[PDB]
């Protein structure tokens, strides 16, 4: 089962669930950051993510409401990081919680990176590259660096300079990812759970007129889960490469008909991958295929790894043997099954979407990934079980919050929430 | 890019060997050096590595026993086993990566015995 | 929108005196950036000196000026220290803040102090 780890912000460096990490955009740079492991392979950094920004995009200020929030002053005192760790912590339990939640977490956990790239050669293993390691410091930080680079699946960091842009990321080399072309890659993400989505669009609403007209605000937990999505296929190379959808109409379920990235129909489940057309859902599917091809072919041929001695290089046969569902022959060589690819395929792209987790965990969210922008809003206090809780959200059946989603309901609970302005 | 290994032990358990890797052009700048072992019928293993900027690594069960050595100027990876035990009875490779890319070159081989 | 780093505490001081160098910082989240102290000193080329991590927790100095120098940083004043001990004739030199690691400088520098001993 997952194990949910609890600590405080300034609890000790034990260098057990605390450690000093410098994560992969920062490889040999110097830049530690003090993370805390709350599941294996899964850290949270609370530090704010700038690799690729300026300094003062943060900084953006000026009657008008703007889709993108700014704050600069977000996790700018230890006790806010301490806050964003907790308020981490309890969407995790909320994960946790059912059945469906808990098995995300296990094929995150379990679903560990191939050791090396594309550029490395078939013949090897190797886990000096930054999607396969990041660096601890083993030394007192008062002392001279020393550092060891550890296994990792997962580092969730605060916001970027937009708050409520919440992003899932892989790492890219010589415009390549490793998460997009069957080995997996340590994956990233950009989060901020008390600043919302907000949506309108759903079914009830479609006959509706314009002041008869309902509003929701989102679950975090789901949000993250939505997040985690993104992370599984990160895991697992099948992460759908650059491809925007165009709809050649608005359908019933749309609200706006503009291109959207496949990866995300995909994760959201829903009647949302009906817009792809067989002919590219079917080279979708060729391409991860050959990728998984790509893969085997390295196991049944890789002699040594050449970063760290002490890896066992036939225990680690085995794990992606496991991870990918490879057959294996007397020979001891391993090879696809096609049968037994469909079921880890339909798994990985279909079992785990926004759209049957909303059901599933009884929580509101939008008709389709088609869907306006609205201005988001701020959860005042995720932490107060009187507002939301691990096992219900903000749909509380003690406070009567249970019906129609009530407890997510703009216009019924507008004490857990205030406008952004 | 070349490798020759040199250094063959007939030595009683507890003796010292000093390996010696000979490279056909320079070795400061290369992705990889390593010192790998194979037991007969058996599967190779890392026993040592040397990275581009110098940063080593040693299999747990030779450290404090083995250490990697370098003389550029000879262009030459030495291998100092101290305390050896039986258990370290295999044939030595020294293997050589250019890039990240490069495949390794390795060298012929040299043997080790240890009564 | 941009960023400003003004630093303070300069000139002259005797060997081997004390001296603090400051430095404001705006236009950005100072909390979410490493900084470095740089110097320069004549004929010879720009030296890092120190820097420090967001939160304070990881130091790190040149071993040229490791026994005598603290570096230091308030968040809540968005203000860099740099603390100078034992002062040398080798420490006489132009002072810059700026962003980054010693290995990942970054672009955004401050005006510059000078310091003599
Ligand atoms: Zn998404």
């Amino acid at each position: 089962p997952v194990t949910i780890n609890n600590f405080n912000y300034n609890d000790p460096i034990d260098n057990n669930n605390i450690i000093m990490m410098e994560p992969p955009f920062a490889r040999g740079t110097g830049r530690y950051y003090k993370a805390f492991k709350i599941t294996d392979r899964i850290w949270i950094i609370p530090e704010r993510y700038t690799f690729g920004y300026k300094p003062e995009d943060f900084n953006k200020s000026s009657n008008r409401d703007v889709c993108e929030y700014y704050d600069p002053d977000y996790l700018n005192t230890n006790d806010k990081k301490n806050i964003f760790l907790q308020t981490m912590i309890k969407l995790f339990n909320r994960i946790k919680s059912k059945p469906l939640g808990e098995k995300l977490l296990e094929m995150i956990i379990n679903g560990i990176p191939y050791l090396g790239d594309r550029r490395v050669p078939l013949e090897e293993f190797n886990t000096n590259i930054a999607s396969v390691t990041v660096n601890k410091l083993i030394s007192n930080p008062g002392e001279v660096e020393r550092k060891k680079g550890i296994f990792a699946n997962l580092i969730i960091f605060g916001p970027g300079p937009v708050l409520n842009e919440n992003e899932t990321i892989d790492i890219g080399i010589q415009n390549h990812f490793a998460s997009r072309e069957g080995f997996g890659g340590i994956m990233q993400m950009k989060f901020c759970p008390e600043y919302v989505s907000v949506f309108n669009n759903v079914q009830e609403n479609k006959g509706a007129s314009i002041f008869n007209r309902r509003g929701y605000f989102s679950d975090p937990a789901l949000i993250l889960m939505h997040e985690l999505i993104h992370v599984l296929h990160g895991l697992y190379g099948i992460k759908v490469d650059d491809l925007p959808i165009v709809p050649n109409e608005k359908k019933f379920f749309m609200q706006s008909t503009d291109a959207i990235q496949a990866e995300e129909l995909y994760t959201f489940g829903g009647q949302d991958p009906s817009i792809i057309t067989p002919s590219t859902d079917k080279s979708i599917y060729d391409k991860v295929l050959q990728n998984f091809r790509g893969i085997v072919d390295r196991l049944n041929k890789v002699l040594v790894c050449i970063s760290d001695p002490n890896i066992n290089i036939n225990i680690y046969k085995n794990k992606f043997k496991d991870k990918y569902k490879f057959v294996e022959d007397s020979e001891g060589k391993y090879s696809i099954d096609v049968e037994s690819f469909d079921k880890l395929y339909k798994s990985l792209m279909f079992g785990f979407t926004e759209t049957n987790i909303a059901e599933n965990y009884k929580i509101k969210t939008r008709a389709s990934y088609f869907s306006d922008s609205l201005p988001p809003v701020k959860i005042k206090n995720l932490l107060d079980n009187e507002i939301y809780t691990i096992e219900e959200g903000f749909n509380i059946s003690d406070k009567d919050m249970e019906k129609e989603y009530r407890g997510q309901n703009k216009a019924i609970n507008k004490q857990a929430y205030e406008e952004i302005s | 890019v070349q490798l020759v290994e040199s250094g063959g032990g007939l030595v009683q358990s507890g003796g010292s060997l000093r390996l010696s890797c000979a490279a056909s052009g320079s070795i400061d700048s290369l992705y990889h050096m390593g010192w790998y072992r194979q037991a007969p019928g058996k599967e190779r293993e890392l026993v040592a590595r040397v990275q581009d900027g110098g940063s080593t690594a040693y299999k747990d069960s030779v450290k404090g026993r083995f250490t990697i050595s370098r003389d550029f100027s000879r262009s030459t990876m030495y291998l100092q086993m101290n305390s050896l035990k039986p258990e370290d009875t295999a044939i030595y490779y020294c293997a050589a990566k250019s890039t990240i890319s490069t495949p390794l070159s390795w060298g012929q081989g040299t043997q080790v015995t240890v009564s | 929108s941009q960023v400003q780093l003004v630093e303070s505490g300069g000139g002259l001081v005797q060997p081997g005196g004390s001296l603090r160098l400051s430095c404001a910082a705006s236009g950005f989240p100072f909390h979410a950036y490493y900084m470095s102290w740089v110097r320069q000193a004549p004929g010879k080329g720009l030296e890092w000196v120190s820097h420090i991590g967001n939160g304070g927790i990881i130091t790190r100095y040149a071993d040229s000026v490791k026994g005598r120098f603290t570096i230091s940083r308030d968040n809540a004043k968005n203000t860099l220290y740099l603390q100078m001990t034992n002062l040398k004739p080798e420490d006489t030199a132009l002072y810059y803040c700026t962003l980054g690691t010693r290995d990942d400088l970054g672009p955004e520098r401050g005006q510059g102090t000078q310091v003599t001993v």
